[PDB]
RNA sequence: AGGGGAUCGAAGAUGAUCAGAUACCGUCGUAGUCUUAACCAUAAACUAUGCCGACUAGGGAUCGGGUGGUGUUUUUUUAAUGACCCACUCGGCACCUUACGAGAAAUCAAAGUCUUUGGGUUCUGGGGGGAGUAUGGUCGCAAGGCUGAAACUUAAAGGAAUUG
């Protein structure tokens, strides 16, 4: 308070803010590859579906869609970026 | 009621403020007093001042009270002080919380290492 | 809406200096707020300030000092005519000696005083003292 | 402030406050000055001999006076962290 | 002037409650401003519960007091009951008992 | 920013509003109206001349008591009848 | 004889500070005002206008009398200075003193050009008291002082030769308007004006140099 | 007299005056 | 302008740590304070005790700063405080303050409470604040001990400590003394866990 | 204009009260109260406080959404759920303490960032009474709504706080 650094502000209490609040603005969302171990390949999927994925070859589903992130369905792995 | 009024009240402590080394718990004696060293223009005010003070007095040998302060209670208070021989070097070593010892790793030293937990 | 850049930015710098404080965080930011922003740090009426980029307007981080004591914007930026530019300095600054109003003019952004020596006039800005 | 010749006229050139550089002017009677004791080798600090600060009666009422005086005198090398630029 | 900034009683973004009929004189009033006590108490009272599980059958029964919810109309709730009047401070107290 | 319109071309909303808000001012409002010439005994003028109907005989107002001694005027140039003052001990007695 | 209680009221008999600028310089608070007497002679009394008020008793009426006093020389200090009392006599011989104590500094200053002896302000300066604004406008030479009676007198004490002033409220109210020119001209040394943007190594305070010679017995 | 009331004084007041000038028309 | 081996000591670590002087107050937390070291949970916020030492130094540094060592003032309406107050009085110059105040006590020389100092000292700033006040009331420095809820307007100086009783209050006015004896003053040397015991400095019983 | 019309109930009639008592209290009860079709367009329609944008200060609650956890509680076999709990974050209804600040004050996180007076924009007021009256226009079945003066009169009306 009355002295502090507005340009290098803590990688902290940076993190804990709004997405739209920070220094430079920026997303907080990310994405990942999908595996149902029945297949071998891996689609790549957004964390935050809104639509319900749908596998590659095998219509099984893979995720579901919420208020926010997805719920990946059940028997899933994954990996961000 | 027998409420002493302020003219005496006052008096007695201004009395027992700087003729604490004279002075008794005895009225008679206290009443003697009031007239060599205190200028009054009555006899009932001066018995009627001495009784208190001499009622102050009583009641001050057995711990102090308020208004007095002849200072000779704040010097008698002062060698009074002392207690301890027992300290807080046991037993065992200084018990802490997680990151209070791990503060001191990430700052300090050497210390006697003992870490619970806790709970909700 | 958001109405006036410049006017904002502005205010802030002085809820900063006024609140005791040393640095401000200003946005959108704009060539009229730099080159203003310039003129301040020119007379020694505020420190250095960096331009941050966020791929928008803008973000500027002001470092004040405490030799400032208002900096306000002129909100319909008016026509000075040369004659002119002695009645404004004198409607709203503090003393003859120093202080400045800057403006606007064809011959760029400055302060009256500077505005003066060169001789060209035009519309008005805002202040420093 | 001078004068046509030379000449320092006008009295009293004012303190001013260290984290606000506000003047510190005459009826601010909740202002301060804390001399911070310059000391030598083993403990002896050095009496009539100080490191010295002013605080403003504004900044000490809204409570900056002990965030303000640590980052001073840590710049002033007479505190080893303790504060951080970056928050 | 003014003298309540919860006005007359609570209604922050509401605009209408609607109101309720005074226990006490039927006066209708916004039940925002109701003024409300909760008259639990025994269906006995006090000397009569010894001659009621006296001359009874059950071993000392149950007995189950008898709940009711008041309404008071202020000129009501004033005349009697909680109210008093409180001093320019006192006034700010929420606090019960 | 309260109230008025502070745009550089906001002109003629602002010395308008100046027009209409003019007529708040009752020195205005009478000077526009003519209320001068239209009402009021006098034409326009500083004084005038007329005739004496009655010598009247007003009682003051509280909590002042009197008789305050003025006459009815028929004035000249103009017809209105007004009642009239005369000031100073006396000169009632002047008039008829 | 004197006696003074107070540290600094004894430092200053004890010849050991010769200004009250050192009090200013340290923003020493005044309690003893025979300190300012003896660090000011050049001071002297000016009633400005004295009123009666009156409260109601549950048993009587009480009419005491506020008095309003302006005390000063004419090289930059002056006191406002207001106490009512049941003598008219007494609340001038109390006020003065309040109005001692209450002695304050002027910043004064030139309107253009350098030339020689300030004679106008260092800036306008705005006093807001109750309903009372003043202004003071500086301004050039020989314009005097642009002022009511009351405020006038206040600037002259004050030793202020060229000032404008424009004022704005309720102005018929006295006490509240003097109230308002005297913040007004203890607002000038307030404003920090380029010239004193210079660092002045900081001074040490009168009360630790001659902390001996101060002190109690 | 209440503020209501001299609405309503003045409201009848015009209500008759009405009345009367409809009688000339 | 760091000393050299004015370092927090392993001797004086053990020594807060049994008094519980890193143990800052809960949920309570006035923004003012960065004297926290992370949140214990079960909600119990830890001081760096370190920053605490530090602070104490510069405490120190500036008690023993002012030509009499007599108009340098302790107070503590705390009965937590008033054995400390008094007996880091009675070994430093420092006039004491414990009990009840007495507001009036700095304005108003008619008074016979009547001080006029040049450093104010405190423990509790919430208790004790009419002292904080006053000492505004005409340029009193305010050196004080704090908590994590402490109210920091007008005290300069904190030593983030706390208040929650015990030996800490107790513990950090033996540590003021300890330093300024140390600093200009009649003790000694290195170590030296000074012949008088820390337990002295503290609140009585029943 | 239909329907409905329990209740309660302008008007009216009553019983008492009162000196009077067209009332207050009690009774009876018309219209009304509810609904459909169309009117009316007013409330202290209130926060007596325009809208959009920005900036300035602390604290715990809470409503919706979200995020974070080898958090509790739900047992089955661990989960999955759901309801809790803690931290953080938007955006809501509020309350708390502060007073940098503002006000004539009461009080105000806006009523603050205003003689150091300019972010954008709408609306109204300019002593009291006469008066929301007269007039014309216009809307309406009506009752009435909107628009809305002057002559004259007058030295005060008024606000907030203090003491009685
Ligand atoms: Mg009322
Ligand atoms: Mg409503
Ligand atoms: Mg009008
Ligand atoms: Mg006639
Ligand atoms: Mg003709
Ligand atoms: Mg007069
Ligand atoms: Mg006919
Ligand atoms: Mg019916
Ligand atoms: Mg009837
Ligand atoms: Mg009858
Ligand atoms: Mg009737
Ligand atoms: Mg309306
Ligand atoms: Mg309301
Ligand atoms: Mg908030
Ligand atoms: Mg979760
Ligand atoms: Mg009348
Ligand atoms: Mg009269
Ligand atoms: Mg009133
Ligand atoms: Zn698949
Ligand atoms: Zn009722």
């Amino acid at each position: 308070v009355l002295v502090q650094d507005l340009l290098h502000p803590t990688a902290a209490s940076e993190a804990r803010k709004h997405k739209l609040k920070t220094l430079v603005q920026g997303p907080r969302s990310y994405f990942l590859d999908v595996k149902c171990p029945g297949c071998l390949n891996i689609t790549t999927v957004f964390s935050h579906a809104q639509t319900a994925v749908t596998c590659e070859s095998c219509s099984t589903i893979l995720c579901t869609p919420t208020g926010g992130k997805a719920k990946l369905s059940e028997g899933t792995s994954f990996r961000r970026k | 009621g027998r409420v002493r009024t302020k003219t005496v009240k006052r008096a007695s402590k201004a009395l027992i403020e700087r003729y604490y080394p004279k002075l008794t718990l005895d009225f008679q004696t206290n009443k003697r007093l009031c007239d060599e060293i205190a200028t009054i223009q009555s006899k009932r005010l001066r018995n009627k001042i001495a009784g208190y003070t001499t009622h102050l007095m009583k009641r001050i040998q057995k711990g102090p009270v308020r208004g007095i302060s002849f200072k000779l209670q704040e010097e008698e208070r002062e060698r009074k002080d002392q207690y301890v021989p027992e300290v807080s070097r046991s037993n065992g070593v200084l018990n802490v919380d997680n990151q209070t010892s791990d503060l001191v790793k990430s700052l300090g030293l050497k210390l006697p290492l003992s870490v619970i937990n806790v709970s909700a | 809406t958001r109405s006036s850049v410049l006017a904002d930015a502005l205010n802030a710098i002085n809820n900063a200096e006024k609140t005791g404080k040393r640095q401000v965080l200003i946005r959108p930011s704009s060539k009229v707020i730099i080159k203003f922003l310039q003129v301040m740090q020119k007379h020694g009426y505020i420190g250095e300030f960096e331009y941050i980029d966020d791929h928008r307007s803008g973000k500027i981080v002001v470092q004040l000092n405490g030799r400032l004591n208002k900096c306000g914007v002129i909100s319909p930026r008016f026509n000075v005519k040369i004659g002119d530019i002695e009645k404004w300095t004198a409607n709203l600054l503090p003393a003859r000696q120093f202080g400045y109003v800057i403006l606007t003019t064809s011959a760029g952004i400055m302060d009256h005083e500077e505005a003066r020596r060169k001789h060209v006039s035009g519309k008005i800005l805002g202040f420093v003292y | 402030m001078e004068n046509d010749k030379g000449q320092l006229v006008e009295l009293y050139v004012p303190r001013k406050c260290s984290a606000t550089n506000r003047i510190i002017k005459a009826d601010d009677h909740a202002s301060v000055q804390i001399n911070v004791a310059k000391v030598d080798e083993e403990g002896r600090a050095i009496p009539g001999e100080y490191v010295t600060y002013a605080l403003s009666g504004y900044v000490r009422s809204r409570g900056e006076s002990d965030d303000s005086l640590n980052r001073l005198a840590q710049n002033d090398g007479l505190l080893k962290n303790v504060w951080s630029y970056s928050r | 002037p003014k003298k309540r900034a919860s006005n007359g009683r609570n209604k922050k973004g509401r605009g209408h409650v609607k109101p309720v009929r005074c226990v006490n004189c039927s006066k209708s009033i916004p039940k925002d401003k109701a003024i409300k006590r909760m008259a639990i108490r025994n269906i006995v009272e006090a000397a009569a519960v010894r001659d009621l599980s006296e001359a009874s059958v059950y071993p000392e029964y149950a007995l189950p007091k008898t709940y009711n919810k008041l309404h008071y109309c202020v000129s009501c709730a004033i005349h009697a009951r909680i109210v008093r009047v409180r001093s320019r401070e006192d006034r700010k107290n929420r606090a019960p008992p | 920013g309260k109230g008025k319109p502070r745009g550089l071309n906001s002109a003629r909303k602002l010395r308008v509003h100046r027009r209409n808000n003019r007529w708040a001012e009752n020195n205005y409002k009478k000077r526009l109206l003519g209320t001068a010439f239209k009402s009021s005994p006098f034409g326009g003028s500083s004084h005038a001349k007329g005739i004496v109907l009655e010598k009247l005989g007003i009682e003051s107002k509280q909590p002042n008591s009197a008789i305050r001694k003025c006459v009815r005027v028929q004035l000249i140039k103009n017809g209105k009848k007004v009642t009239a003052f005369v000031p100073n001990d006396g000169c009632l007695n002047f008039v008829d | 004889g004197w006696v003074p209680v107070t540290k600094l009221g004894r430092l200053v008999k004890a010849g050991k500070i010769t200004t009250i600028e050192e009090i200013f310089l340290h923003s020493l608070p005044v309690k003893e005002f025979q300190i300012i007497d003896t660090l000011l002679p050049g001071l002297q009394d000016e009633v400005m206008n004295i009123k009666p008020v009156q409260k109601q008793t549950r048993a009587g009426q009480r009419t005491r009398f506020k008095a309003v006093v302006v005390v000063g020389d004419s090289n930059g200090h002056v006191g406002l200075g207001i106490k009512t009392a049941k003598e008219v006599a007494g609340a001038i011989r109390a006020g003065i003193i309040i109005a001692k104590l209450s002695v304050i500094p002027i910043r004064r200053g030139y309107w253009g050009t350098n030339l020689g002896q300030p004679h106008s302000l260092a800036t306008k300066t705005t006093g807001k008291c109750g309903s009372v604004t003043v202004r003071l406008i500086p301004a050039p030479r020989g314009s005097g002082i642009v002022a009511s009676p009351a405020v006038k007198k206040l600037l002259q004490l004050a030793g202020v030769e060229d000032v404008y002033t424009q004022s704005n409220g309720k102005t018929r109210t006295l006490e509240n308007t003097l109230k308002a020119a005297f913040v007004a001209i203890g607002n000038t040394y307030g404003f920090l004006t380029p010239n004193l943007w210079a660092e002045q190594p900081l001074p040490v305070s009168p009360l630790d140099i001659y902390s001996d010679e101060a002190s109690a017995q | 007299m209440r503020a209501k009331w001299r609405k309503k004084r003045t409201r009848r007041l015009k209500r008759k005056r009405r009345k009367v000038r409809a009688r000339s028309k | 302008s760091l000393p050299a081996t004015f370092d927090l000591t392993p001797e004086d670590a053990q020594l807060l740590l049994a008094a519980n002087t890193h143990l800052g107050a809960r949920n309570v937390q006035v923004h003012q304070e960065p004297y926290v070291f992370n949140a214990r949970p079960d909600g119990v916020h830890v001081i760096n005790v370190g920053k605490t030492w530090e602070k104490l130094v510069l405490a120190a540094r500036i008690i023993a700063a002012i030509p009499n060592p007599e108009d340098v003032v302790a107070i503590s309406s705390r009965t937590f405080g008033q054995r400390a107050v008094l007996k880091f009085a009675a070994h430093t110059g420092a006039t004491p303050i414990a009990g009840r105040f007495t507001p009036g006590s700095f304005t108003n020389y008619i008074t016979r409470s009547f001080k006029e100092p040049r450093l104010v000292i405190v423990t509790d700033p919430r208790s004790d604040a009419q002292a904080i006040k006053e000492a505004s009331y005409v340029n009193i420095p305010v050196i004080a001990l704090t908590d994590l809820d402490s109210p920091s307007e007008f005290v300069d100086v904190a030593i983030p400590c706390n208040n929650r009783g015990k030996h800490s209050i107790g513990l950090i006015w033996y540590l003021l003394a300890r330093e300024v004896l140390r600093l200009r003053g009649a003790l000694v040397d290195r170590t030296q866990p000074w012949s008088i015991m820390p337990d002295l400095y503290f609140y009585r019983d029943p």
